[PDB]
Formats: structure tokens, C-alpha cells, sequence
């Protein structure tokens, strides 16, 4: 009789740990072993991480077998082999791509995703780690609701933005307002940004002094807005250029529309 | 050059040929204008010259530096240049998914070549199917007199439509006004 | 076995989420899967969109089979193959044209429209999604009533309007008043319209100062009318161009009446 | 050019031919009148000159912009031209369903070409029956001197009559309609 | 010697050769600068001179003391030298596991030799996987001009990549790292 | 204790604040210190670049 770590029906519980439009996290505590964490994050593409976190870290890199074992209260059902992973030394077990969604699917069918491997802390004997499907469906519904409410863009998608101003007044165009609202949502939920460069320009309609004054006016308005979003003053560096440095032909109204722009660059360092 | 003249030359991809024709008299003018006042059109021209060694000695690293300097200013042609360099692997390591964000901004600026290349990359599975709607919108609102470019844009539009629900295609075709 | 997503008779509910003369939205929550949304919009043509919105987005583009499966409580009845769709990656399932109306019809007969396809999130195994017909009849009647009370024109049909004035007086013609009533209805029912541009201008019969005065009086009357609809004053723009900028040959009786006109241009924030 | 003569030339589609016949001597005047005074006839003329590149350089976007401004002010020929550009895919991406409103407005203002093109589009199922009545009305009380166009109008009228009930036909023939 | 030249000579491992080439005429100046001013470059130079007994007498303890003082102030070459002394058992008792922290700090400061030696030690199981990431990171964005060293760095990078999951590898390649 | 006993941190180009990674390492040091009562001595040796004047550098 070997070691099998699974939560009994009275012990099994699933929790939604992080429920925000930037990340969803679902945690299943495996008693005497650790946690199983499903993490999804805001991105342009479908992503899911499964991390088997162990109290005692992995002793050696081992080949692990992922199977969809039936629970004891399901006689007459055979086990479906899912895949073979590799768990690495002193790192949490990681499953990603379609296999993590497969683990969620096998849990949705009342089955037990079982990882079998040889444990270094256990005299190199084979042990099983199973995820219990008891009390899972409600939390899976909450997790999918959270996934449906994730922002459809990441920081890489708002890093460098060129907005445009209208011909009359100091107000942004509709598309520019929409992009600014996206930036506002992500900043409101993250606030980690450490460099906010706001370089404003104008068209050639006004004089050099008037264009410079207008550009600096709009730059400072944006700076106040970004402060209202919660970013500290030090991270914001606004700069008005007025009519200087055109990017288009000012001889056409299309060129003037292109030239009334503001460049917002967001920079952060992960380290 | 004034600047609007230089911008028009750049947009037609003839600026390097223009500098070649003028027998490399504009060299120091271009260098000074690019690195002293930081004019984006002159910055892009200097970066191109440094990249290909036209009327100057070739410097790929600084050439790309000045091209980037122009792109971050807002120039539609520098952004498309950076995106095309990342996608083709010219003067840098090839990287389509790094290219796409640059091409998007140039396409939103009005650059037809950026729109076409963005559509070509998206139809080659180098972006999530969440950039399709914007690419289709940009191609749909594109106007051109070159029948070859017209047919190319139409074919790319059809290719993009073959991956969208047609409730997204209708949303791409809506405007905020009668025009 | 297989994964079948359907609302049991105790769970099935239909709702009319948007009920306005500009949009109709009938929503059926499919438990553990998502929503099924029928949307109709004010337009000149018959239009209905069916969207299968999923909590977990579509993993890959898959061929989908639409069948009209009988419910369990209908023994002896066979299933009708409706059609074959394609559900695209990271997009909600979309059915349009006659097939969406056919889905509504198959629900009216008491049947279950079933979409069958291989789910990427489910280890590429075949799954079924069905729309329940329980508690559908009353909400289908409400949906048909709202579709009956839809405007027969869209934003594209009224965004640019040109109206004409009578030969003597400051009032619009009959047809121009009818078109202005259409514009007022669409504006009063649409909260996304932000900009109104009014450009009155007249014929050459009167003097230049007189032409400007008439044009400005007409522009101010139209601005007051647009204010009456509820738009804030910072959104409406009105300009009188007098007898300048003629679009027709002044001198002909028809030409002068042509030039005695107002341009109204709407602009929305969709 | 006087405004009336320019309008009449625009309606006959000889404004470009006339400008060529003048050997393009008034180009500066046309530019000044269009850009500064915003005269709709001159805006349409300048837009056509820029778009198709006659004498002046070919700037498709700016030409379409000035045509759209002429339409903004309400020149029926400008609306008809934009409509047929959208319907035929000339210089723009072909979208007949987008062409329909422009043609409808131009027809309602009195443009016979717009009326015929709109009826032809409707008879190809590119709209809704909720237009037929008006279109039929606009084709009913329309006077042409060309026998070919007269025959075409009669054919389109019969084609529309085959699709509406007697109630709607009676209402259409029994309404106040001009131009 | 100026401080900058001495630092550059230390990084190239030619400070002792240079001092020999001077026929050891500045020995008094080196001693005075190291002992009194505590200049880290001169402290490292004096420690190397005392330790290996070039010109000056061989005083291993005092030489290691002055090298350790240069390290105290933070000369990356001093940390790398102490690390490789511990790892190879040169003038000290061989303790690779004790060598690891010194090499790690020198690598984190930017010493390429320290980075390569630390990766080699880790690949021999003389540390923990909790280092691989950083080490891999330090080996990833490191630029060398020697083809032999470039090949060695690539080999060590692959050796480290064969031992971490895709999650950690992704995090390592996606971090702010300099020098 | 062997992994943190010697630490070298860096400052930003403009300002009196440490870099991000240096603040992370300082947090690690603070955790180890706050949980270890056997640490007796802390030696801090700040020093800067040559860009500013000698008095300014010292300040």
C-alpha cells in the first residue's frame, strides 16, 4: 500500500482566490501535500497555468504520469491516460496549454486527475496526487465567469499609444478617447508602471508661442488625469513640442489631423 | 529641405534616391538636423542612411536607433519600417509578434503598406483573433488608385472575413457618421 | 460520457434584456456554458443575429452541427438536421440570416436547437449545447411585439438629411417636417448621438443681409428644436450661410427651392 | 468660372473636360475657392481633380475628402459620385450596401443617375422593399429626353412594380413628389 | 597608474604583467595607495602582488586580506577571484559550495568569468535550482566577442534550460537584467 | 545568511531612491534581519558616480 494524497469528500474544497479583471485564480488544497492552482491572466490569447505547489519541494526531476482516474464511487469505469509531464527539482509542477484545460474538463466530469511519480523524499517510491472533484462545479462556474470578464489585452498592448486631437478645442477624438479608456482600465487595476512619457504636438495653424502653450496645456491636463488614476507624480514626464517636429504634410487637413497628436509611452521593469 | 518636402519624399520611398541624385551634399545637414533638433523626418532619413550606408558610412545599430527615434515621434513611415524590419528579419532578428504592435500604429495613422502587411501577418496566424476586426476596418476604409493594391486589399479583406463571425465584419463596417 | 449543456425545466428562463424601438435582445442563460442572445436592430431590412456567448472562449475554429433535437418528453419524434456552421476561435458563435429565424421557429415548436462540436478546452471531445424551449412562448411573443415596434430606418439612413423650406415663410415643407420627425424619434431613442451639425442656407431672391438673417433665424429655430429633444447645448452646432454656396442653378424656380435648404448631420458614439 | 456654369458642367460630366480645354490655367483659382471659400461646386471640382489626377497630382484621399465636403454642403452630383464609387469599387472598397444611402439621398434630391442606379441596386436585392415605393415614385415622375434612358427607366419601373402590392403602388403613384 | 587604467588591466588580467613590465618601480606607490587610501583597484593589485609573491615577498594571508578588502568595497574581479580560489582550491581549502556565493555576487555585478564559472558549478550539482533562473538570465543577455567563449556560454545556457520548466524559463527570458 | 551577508545595491540616475531590484534585495535583507536575532553588525558604505562635484558627491 503506497502513498496517495487526495482530499476526502468531507475535506475537499475549492476557492476563488483572485477574482479581478486582470487575473483569475482557483485553488484546490490537497491535504498533507499542498495546493493545485489554476491561474489565468488578461492577455490577447487564451492562457491557463496549472501549478502543483508542494509543501516539501520536489527532490529530483521525475517523469510524472497524468491520468483521469475514476473515483471509488464509480465502479465499472476505466481510467483514461491523459499525458506524461516532467516535474523539475525544487520547482512547482507546471502544466500548460490544452492540458490544463483538459484537467479542468476531467474534473468537470466527476473524475480525479491523478499525477503519479516517484518521490525523492519518500525513498524513491511511487506516490499519487489526486485532485478531488467534490464541490468543484460551483467554483468552476465562478472561475469561468471570471475568465469571461478578463481584459482582452495585456500591458504590451498599451505600452506605446499615439492619440489624436480634434481640429477645434482641446479634446481627444473618439478613437483616442477609447484607447485612453483602455489605458485607464489597465492602469487602474495594475499601477505598476514606472515610466509615463507624454509628448504632445500640435498642427501648424497657430503661432509658435500659441502652439507651444496649447501643447503644454494639454500635456499638463493629461498629467493631472494620470495622477488621478493613482500614478505618482515622479513617474510622469510630460513635454510639449507645439508646432515643432511635424510628422505629416501640414498643407492638407489630413496632415493637420495627423499632426495634432500625443505620444504616450508606458514603461516598466519586471526585475 | 523644408520638411514637408522631405516628408513627401519619404512617403514615396524616394528620399534615399533623392539624396543620391543630389551628389551627397546634404550629408552634414541631415546629420545635424537629426541629432541636434531631432526632426522626426530627418531622424528617419538619417537612420535609413546609416542603415544602408547612403552618402554616409553604414552603421546598422545607430541606423535602427534613429529609425526608432523617428517612430516614437509619430512618423507613419518609421513605424512601418520598424514593423517590417521585425517581420522580415532585416537588420534584426526576425520577430512577427514583436512587429505587429508597430504595424498597428502605422496602420492607424493611415499607412497603407502597414495595413496590408498587418493583414498578411494576421492571416498567417501571427496574432490573436482579436486584431482581425481592426485590420479589416483599416483595409475596408482604405482608398487607393493602384489597381494591384486595390485587388490585394480586397483579397486580404476576404481572407480576414473567412475567419470572423460576420457579426464582427458588420461591426467593422460601421461608422460614427454618415460618411 | 459526453458533456451536454442544457437548462433543465427548473433552470430554463428567457429574458427580454433590451426592449426599445432601436434594439431587441432575448437572452437564454445556458447553465455552466454561457448565454444565447437573439438581437434585432432598427433597420430597413429584416435582421436577426444569434450569438452563442461562452464563458470560456472558443479554443479553435471548429465545424459545428446544428440539429433540432426533440426534448426527452417527446418520444417517437426524430431529429431534423438543420445546418452546418463554423464557430471561430476567440469569437462567440454566430448564426444569422434565415437560420436564426429557423432556430426561433424550432424553439416555437417545442424543440431543442442543439449545436454539436469538438471542444478544444475539453480534450478535443464532442460536446452538445442545447437551447431549452421551456418558458419560451411568452418571451417569444414579447420579442415579436418589440420587433413589430422597431424603427424602419437605421443611423445610416438619417445621419445625413437635407430639408427644404416653403417659398414664403419660415416653416419647412411637409416632407421636410416628416423627415425632421423621423430624426427626432431616432435622436430621442438613441443616447449615443453626440454631434448635430446644422447648415441652413437660402435662395438668391432676397438681399445678402436679408439672406443671412433668414438663414440665421432658421438655424436658431432648428437649434432650439434640437435642444427640446434633450441634447445639451454644447453638442449642437448651427450655422447660417445665407444665399452663398448654391448647390443648384439659381434663377430657375426649382433651383431656388433646392437652394432654400438645411443640412442636418448626426454623429454618434457607438 | 461662375458658380452656375460650374454646376451645370458638373451635372453634364464635362467639368474636367472643360478644365482640360482651358489648359489648366485657373487651377490656382479653383484651389483657392475650394479650400478657403468652401464653394460646393468648386469643392467637387477640386476633389475630382485631385482624385483622378488631372493636371494636379493624384491625391486620392484628399480628392475624396473634398468630394465628401461638397456632399456635406449637399451637391447632389457629389452624393451620386460617392454612391457609385462605393457601388462599383472605384478608388474605394466595394460596398453596395454602403452605396445605397448615398444614392438614395442623391435620388431624393433629384439626380436621375442616382435614381436609375438605386433602382438597379434594389432590383439586385441590395437593399430592402421599404425603399421600392420611394424609388418607384422617383422613377415615375421623372422626365428624360434620351430614348435609351427612357426605356431603361420604364424597365426599372416595371421591375419594381412586380414586387409591391396594389395598395403600396396606389400610394406611390398618388403622392406629392418633385425634382 | 590611474584608477581607470588599473581597473581595465585588472579586468583583462594583465595588472601583474604590467607591473612586471614596469620593472616594479611603483611598488611603494601601490603600497601607500592600498594601505592608506584604500583604493579598491590598488587593494586588489596589492593583494595579488602579496599573494603570489611577485617582486614583493609572498605573504598569502595578507594578500588574501587585501583582496578581501577590495571585495569589501565591491570590485567584481576581486569577488570572482576569491570565488575561483575557493572553487579550485588555490591558496585556500577547496570548498565549491563556499565558492558559490562569491561567484554569484560577481556574476550579478557583471563579471562574465563569474557567470560562466557559476553556471558550470551549478551544472555539477554544487548549488540549488533556485539559482538556475538568475544564472540562466545572466547567461542569456551576455555579449562576448570570443567565439570559443560564445559557444561555451550557449552550451551552458542549454544545460540550464534542460532543468527548468517552461514557466520559469519564460520568466527568466522576460526580466530586466543588465551588465 | 551566506546568500545575503554581502549585498551591493544601485541607485537611479536621478533621485535618492534605489532601483527596483535593489529595493527587492533590501526587502530580502530586512526580512532576514527581522527574523534573525543573532545579527549584530551592519556595515553600510554608500558611494556615487563622478558626475557631480566632490562636495556634492559626498553630500
Amino acid at each position: 500500500m503506497g502513498k496517495r494524497y487526495v482530499a476526502t469528500p468531507q475535506q475537499s474544497q475549492w476557492e476563488m482566490v483572485v477574482n479581478t479583471p486582470l487575473e483569475c485564480q482557483l485553488v484546490h488544497p490537497i491535504p498533507s501535500f499542498g495546493d493545485a492552482v489554476f491561474s489565468s491572466r488578461a492577455n490577447k490569447k487564451i492562457n491557463l497555468d496549472f501549478e502543483l505547489k508542494m509543501r516539501r519541494p520536489m527532490g529530483e526531476t521525475r517523469n510524472v504520469s497524468l491520468i483521469s482516474m475514476p473515483p471509488p464511487w464509480r465502479p465499472g469505469e476505466h481510467a483514461d491516460r491523459i499525458t506524461n509531464l516532467k516535474f523539475f527539482k525544487q520547482f512547482d509542477g507546471y502544466v500548460g496549454g490544452q492540458t490544463a484545460w483538459g484537467i479542468l474538463s476531467e474534473l468537470e466530469k466527476g473524475r480525479y486527475p491523478t499525477f503519479s511519480y516517484q518521490d525523492w523524499q519518500s525513498r524513491d517510491q511511487r506516490i499519487e496526487v489526486a485532485l478531488s472533484s467534490v464541490l468543484f462545479q460551483n467554483k468552476y462556474n465562478a472561475f469561468s465567469d471570471c475568465i469571461s470578464n478578463l481584459l482582452k489585452y495585456s500591458f504590451e498592448d498599451i505600452a506605446f499609444t499615439i492619440l489624436h486631437y480634434e481640429r477645434q478645442g482641446d479634446q481627444l477624438t473618439k478613437a483616442s478617447k477609447k484607447r485612453l479608456s483602455q489605458i485607464a482600465d489597465y492602469i487602474r487595476h495594475n499601477q505598476d508602471i514606472d515610466l509615463v512619457l507624454v509628448a504632445t504636438y500640435t498642427d501648424s495653424t497657430d503661432g509658435k508661442s500659441a502652439s507651444q502653450s496649447l501643447s503644454e496645456r494639454r500635456a499638463e491636463s493629461l498629467r493631472d488625469y494620470f495622477q488621478s488614476l493613482g500614478l505618482p507624480e515622479d513617474r510622469i514626464q510630460v513635454q510639449g513640442y507645439g508646432k515643432r517636429r511635424p510628422i505629416a504634410d501640414n498643407g492638407s487637413p489630413i496632415g493637420k489631423d495627423k499632426n495634432r497628436r500625443v505620444v504616450i509611452s508606458l514603461g516598466r521593469t519586471q526585475v | 529641405y523644408t520638411e514637408a518636402e522631405l516628408i513627401k519624399l519619404i512617403e514615396q520611398n524616394k528620399h534615399l534616391q533623392r539624396v543620391r541624385a543630389d551628389n551627397c551634399q546634404l550629408v552634414e545637414d541631415i546629420v545635424a538636423r537629426a541629432t541636434r533638433i531631432n526632426l522626426p523626418a530627418y531622424e528617419f532619413l538619417y537612420g535609413d542612411m546609416l542603415a544602408w550606408g547612403v552618402c554616409v558610412e553604414q552603421d546598422v545599430e545607430l541606423g535602427l536607433y534613429y529609425i526608432e527615434n523617428a517612430a516614437h515621434q509619430g512618423l507613419p513611415a518609421a513605424l512601418e519600417q520598424i514593423g517590417r524590419y521585425y517581420s522580415r528579419g532585416t537588420l534584426v532578428q526576425q520577430d512577427k509578434e514583436r512587429a505587429i504592435p508597430y504595424l498597428r500604429e502605422a496602420a492607424s495613422m493611415g499607412n497603407l503598406n502597414a495595413r496590408i502587411h498587418l493583414a498578411e501577418l494576421l492571416l498567417r496566424d501571427y496574432g490573436s483573433p482579436l486584431d482581425y476586426e481592426d485590420a479589416y476596418r483599416w483595409l475596408y476604409n482604405s482608398v487607393t488608385a493602384d489597381k494591384r493594391q486595390h485587388k490585394r486589399i480586397t483579397v486580404l479583406r476576404n481572407g480576414l472575413e473567412q475567419r470572423m463571425p460576420q457579426n464582427v465584419i458588420a461591426r467593422a463596417k460601421r461608422r460614427d457618421t454618415f460618411w
